[PDB]
C-alpha cells in the first residue's frame, strides 16, 4: 500500500445513561406478547463509544414488528419535535425486546438491521429481555451485523475487531453464526451519575411515618397474643424433635422435609419477628413521650 | 379535593430522572429557571399514577409574572404522537420544576386544563437536599372565607409519594448496587425510620418557628388563618390527662417485656443447643482426623 | 546476547503453526519480541513474510515495534 488501507478494530461500547434504561426497559415490558422497538437518541463520541443518551418508542401494528408502522415520518416528525425542545439529537440505533428468551437476533431481526446499515454506517441494535431481566443485572446485549459476504472472501477471519469478551452461549443458536458470521457481542456500560443517584435514592416520606406514629395498642396485644400461642405448638414438637435427632444418624436427620414446622427454624422464624416488633414497638412509645412532651 | 377524585400522587422513577434530563436539555445560560412539561398518566380511584413526560418549549420574565409562554400547540401534536404509541394516557397534570411556588403557577395551570379537569403540579427538585421526598403535589380548588374576600384560585396540598412496577424496581435496583442500602436488616431499619423522622419534624416545626419570627418583628403583614391552625396544634399536645397516662403507659411497657423477656430466652436455648451440635460434630471430626 | 543464543528455535515454530488464528497472531509476534531480546534476530521475519501480510492493522503495529 502507498496509503492507509481500510480500518474496523474497536472495542466497541455503549454507554446508556440511567435515564434510557428505565425507558427501554418499561415500554419494552409493555409489549410481552408482540414485543415493541424503539429508536435511540444521542450522541457517538470519537469512534470507540456510542452515548444513548435517550429513546423513545415507535408505534406498530398489531401482528409483530411491522416496518410499515415505522413510518418515515413518524421519526422525521419526531426528530424536530425534540429538537424544538432542546435535544441537537441524530439516531444512532434501534432496539427491541425478544421477551422471554435469549438476546439474540432473528432472520428478519438481521435483516432490518441491515436497513439501518444503508441508511447509516453506525449502528448498534440494543436487545432487552424484560422478563428475564427481571431483578439483577438486567439481561441487556448490543449487536451488530457483519459483512457476512466478505467473511466467504477470506475475511472470516478479518472481521475481529479489538473488543475484550466475557462469553456467552443460550443463545448460541444463531450466535455460532451470529457472534462467528452474522454480527457481534458489543460491550454494556452505564454511567451512574451523582444526581440522579442522589434522586432514585429517595424511596421513603417519613416525617409522618413511624417515629411520628406507632401502631395501635389493641392492634398489637391481639398480635403478641397469636405469636406467643404458636410458640407454645413449635415448643412441644421441638422436645419431640430434640429426643429423635439423639437416635438417628444424619442422614435420616438431613432428608427430613416433611413437616418443616417442627425444628427450629420455625423458632428463629418467629422470634425475629416478635422481637422486632416489640422492642421497637417498645421504644416508640418511650421516644414520642420526651419528643411531644 | 373535596372530592375523592384524589389525593395519592403516585409517580414512578422514570418520571423524576425524567425532569432531571430535562433540567439540563434547556440547562446552557437558560438554567436557573423554572422548567415545565406535562405529566402522562393513567388512574381510577383517588390515586393519579403518574408514568410520562416531555418537556414542553417554555418561557418566563424574570421579574414580571403575567409574561409567560408555553406552546399549547406543541403540546396538542405530542400529546397525540405518545397516544398513537400507548393507549391509556390521558394528561393528568403538569409538572413544575421548583424550587418552589410561584404566584405565576395559577396561570398555568388554566392553560393547561383547558384539556384535562383535575390536573395537579407535581413540584420536583433539581437540587437533593430535602429529607423527605422531592414531589409535592398540589391541586387548583377555590373556595370562600370568612373574612368575605372574593373566591380565589389557591393551591391545596394533597399526600405524596412515588411508587414502582416490576420494570422499575429492577432499574432501580441495578443503579444502586453503589450505594447499598441492603446491608442493613430489619430492626436497624426500623430505628433509622424513627430518628430520620424526628429530622422531619425538627425542621418542620423550626420553618413555622421562623415564620412566626417573621410576622412578630421585621412585619409580613399577619394571616390570621396560620394562627388559628397554630393554636389546635397547642391545645391537641398530650398533657392534661397527665397522672393517669403516666399509670398505663407503664402497664402497656411491663407487657412489653414479658413477651421480649421470652423472646429473647427462645433464642438463647436455640443458640446453645446449636453449639451442643457444633462440639458433638468436633468429636466425630476428630475420631476421623486420626485413623491412618 | 549475541553469542550465547541458548534457546531452541524449535520450540517458537511448534506455537507459531499451532495457534495462528485471531489475536493469537499478535501474541506469536511477541513472544519472538522477547525469546531474541537484544541477540538481534530477524530470521522469523526474513525466511516467514507470510504472516505480516495476514498481519491485522494492529499486527502491523506490534510487528514493527518487535525490531525496536
Amino acid at each position: 500500500p502507498p496509503t492507509d488501507a481500510p480500518a474496523v478494530d474497536t472495542a466497541e461500547q455503549v454507554y446508556i445513561s440511567s435515564l434510557a434504561l428505565l425507558k427501554m426497559l418499561k415500554h419494552g415490558r409493555a409489549g410481552v406478547p408482540m414485543e415493541v422497538m424503539g429508536l435511540m437518541l444521542g450522541e457517538f463520541v470519537d469512534d470507540y463509544t456510542v452515548r444513548v443518551i435517550d429513546v423513545f418508542a415507535m408505534p406498530q401494528s398489531g401482528t409483530g414488528v411491522s416496518v410499515e408502522a415505522v413510518d418515515p415520518v413518524f421519526q422525521a416528525k419526531m426528530l424536530d419535535m425534540l429538537k424544538q425542545t432542546g435535544r441537537p439529537e441524530m439516531v444512532v440505533g434501534w432496539y427491541h425486546s425478544h421477551p422471554g428468551f435469549g438476546c439474540w437476533l432473528s432472520g428478519v431481526d438481521i435483516n432490518t438491521q441491515q436497513s439501518f446499515e444503508a441508511l447509516s454506517e453506525r449502528a448498534v441494535a440494543v436487545v432487552v429481555d424484560p422478563i428475564q431481566s427481571v431483578k439483577g443485572k438486567v439481561v441487556i446485549d448490543a449487536f451488530r451485523l457483519i459483512n457476512a459476504n466478505m467473511m466467504v472472501l477470506g475475511h472470516e477471519p478479518r472481521q475481529t475487531t479489538s473488543n475484550l469478551g466475557h462469553l456467552n452461549k443460550p443463545s448460541i443458536q444463531a450466535l455460532i453464526h451470529g457472534l462467528n458470521r452474522h454480527y457481534y457481542s458489543i460491550t454494556i456500560n452505564y454511567r451512574k451519575n451523582e444526581l440522579e443517584q442522589k434522586m432514585l435514592l429517595n424511596l421513603h416520606k417519613k416525617s409522618w411515618m413511624e417515629g411520628l406514629t406507632l401502631q395501635d395498642y389493641s392492634e398489637h396485644c391481639k398480635h403478641n397474643e397469636s405469636v406467643v400461642k404458636e410458640m407454645l405448638e413449635l415448643a412441644k414438637n421441638y422436645n419431640k424433635a430434640v429426643e429423635e435427632e439423639d437416635k438417628m444418624t444424619p442422614e435420616q436427620l438431613a432428608i427430613k422435609n416433611v413437616g418443616k414446622q417442627d425444628p427450629k427454624r420455625h423458632l428463629e422464624e418467629h422470634v425475629d419477628v416478635l422481637m422486632t416488633s416489640n422492642i421497637v414497638q417498645c421504644l416508640a412509645a418511650m421516644l414520642d413521650t420526651v419528643v411531644f412532651k | 379535593m373535596p372530592e375523592l377524585a384524589v389525593q395519592k400522587v403516585v409517580v414512578h422513577p422514570l418520571v423524576l430522572l425524567s425532569v432531571v434530563d430535562h433540567f439540563n436539555r434547556i440547562g446552557k445560560v437558560g438554567n436557573q429557571k423554572r422548567v415545565v412539561g406535562v405529566l402522562l398518566g393513567s388512574w381510577q380511584k383517588k390515586v393519579l399514577d403518574v408514568s410520562n413526560s416531555f418537556a414542553v418549549p417554555f418561557d418566563e420574565d424574570d421579574k414580571d409574572d403575567s409574561v409567560w409562554f408555553l406552546d399549547h400547540d406543541y403540546l396538542e401534536n405530542m400529546y397525540g404522537m405518545f397516544k398513537k404509541v400507548n393507549a391509556r394516557e390521558r394528561i393528568v397534570g403538569w409538572y413544575h420544576t421548583g424550587p418552589k411556588l410561584h404566584k405565576n403557577d395559577i396561570a398555568i395551570n388554566e392553560l393547561m386544563k383547558r384539556y384535562c379537569p383535575n390536573s395537579v403540579l407535581v413540584i420536583i427538585d433539581v437540587k437533593p437536599k430535602d429529607l423527605g421526598l422531592p414531589t409535592e403535589a398540589y391541586i387548583s380548588v377555590e373556595e370562600v372565607h370568612d373574612d368575605g374576600t372574593p373566591t380565589s384560585k389557591t393551591f391545596e396540598h394533597v399526600t405524596s409519594e412515588i411508587g414502582a412496577e416490576e420494570a422499575e424496581e429492577v432499574g432501580v435496583e441495578h443503579l444502586l448496587r453503589d450505594i447499598k442500602d441492603t446491608t442493613v436488616g430489619t430492626l436497624s431499619q426500623r430505628i433509622t425510620n424513627q430518628v430520620h423522622g424526628l429530622k422531619g419534624l425538627n425542621s418542620k416545626l423550626l420553618d413555622i418557628r421562623s415564620y412566626l419570627e417573621k410576622v412578630a418583628t421585621g412585619k409580613l403583614p399577619i394571616n390570621h388563618q396560620i394562627i388559628y391552625q397554630l393554636q389546635d396544634v397547642f391545645n391537641l399536645l398530650p398533657d392534661v390527662s397527665l397522672q393517669e397516662f403516666v399509670k398505663a403507659f407503664y402497664l402497656k411497657t411491663n407487657d412489653q417485656m414479658v413477651v421480649v423477656y421470652l423472646a429473647s430466652l427462645i433464642r438463647s436455648v436455640v443458640a446453645l443447643h446449636n453449639l451442643i451440635n457444633n462440639k458433638i460434630a468436633n468429636r466425630d471430626a476428630e475420631k476421623k482426623e486420626g485413623q491412618e | 546476547l549475541i553469542r550465547n543464543n541458548n534457546t531452541d528455535l524449535m520450540i517458537l515454530k511448534n506455537t507459531k503453526d499451532a495457534v495462528r488464528n485471531s489475536v493469537c497472531h499478535t501474541a506469536t509476534v511477541i513472544a519472538n519480541s522477547f525469546m531474541h531480546c537484544g541477540t538481534t534476530s530477524d530470521q522469523f521475519l526474513r525466511d516467514n513474510l507470510e504472516w505480516l501480510a495476514r498481519a491485522t492493522n494492529w499486527a502491523k503495529f506490534t510487528a514493527t515495534a518487535s525490531l525496536g
